[PDB]
């Protein structure tokens, strides 16, 4: 048995750490991505893979929001994109986001 | 045809709803948005169409209005 | 710097044209890679680091473990 709502965090990865004793949370995978996605359920997977784990500024916000008792904020910029692209950056490629028309832009 | 009077979460029946909408992706889209605006009121900004109960949830208004026919949507 | 990217690709067309087999077959990965700088933005100077870029800290954290 265990259970998570929030906890202590991990200083390395930012999402929630494995196992009871940290008091950890319970790892979402790859093959529930799938079937998230077979449904066609793109705004849990999408609420899963970013304030449930990662956005540091979305889990507190959630966390607020929840405790406030507000519209849950609409979850932005995930910190494995930001990891990965900061990633390609050290690697020496020029990666830019342009949008359908108009000029390219930061997350932030 | 016979119903059996369903209760709880399985309330509004989801045909009922699926009738409204194109497709359930509309319906979940088109009831949350209605989710999103009733969460709203309680700080467009519309009130509980029907008549909302005890501590009825966000989510149950939105369906028994879509099941009432009070709202309609717009594809995008 | 010394490199007009046109005479390669212009100079690439004529040997797929005629030089037909191996030296084709050479110059046919030699196509793409070439074309490449020509249909997109990018120029080829980038291949070369003046600068060096470095990754943020905290995906190199150096934090002290228990103990």
């Amino acid at each position: 048995i265990h259970a998570r709502s929030t906890g202590p965090y991990s200083m390395i990865t930012q999402q929630p750490l494995g196992g009871k004793a940290q008091f950890g949370g319970q790892r979402f995978g790859e093959m529930e991505c799938w079937a998230m996605q077979a449904y066609g359920a793109a705004y849990t997977l999408q609420e899963l893979l970013t304030i449930k784990s990662d956005d540091t500024v979305g889990r507190v916000k959630v966390y607020e929001a929840i405790v406030k008792g507000e519209n849950i904020p609409e979850p932005g910029i995930p910190e494995s994109f930001k990891v990965l692209l900061k990633e390609l950056q050290s690697l020496c490629l020029n990666v830019e986001v342009l949008s359908s028309d108009g000029a390219a832009i930061e997350m932030r | 045809s016979a119903y059996d009077t369903p209760l709880g979460i399985t309330n509004p029946p989801i045909d009922e709803l699926l009738s409204r909408a194109s497709s359930k992706y509309a319906l979940v889209i088109y009831a949350a948005k209605r989710a999103r605006q009733i969460n709203d009121y309680y700080n467009e900004y519309v009130g509980p169409l029907v008549e909302p109960g005890l501590q009825e949830k966000p989510l149950s208004i939105a369906l028994r209005e879509i099941h009432g026919d009070l709202l309609e949507h717009t594809e995008g | 710097e010394n490199f007009d990217i046109d005479a390669e690709a212009e100079s690439l067309r004529e040997v797929i044209r005629s030089g037909k087999g191996q030296k084709k077959l050479r110059a046919l990965k030699r196509l793409k890679v070439v074309a490449a700088f020509q249909q997109s933005g990018n120029s080829p100077m980038g291949m070369v680091l003046d600068a060096v870029p470095v990754i943020p800290p905290e995906l190199r954290p150096m934090v002290q473990l228990d103990g």
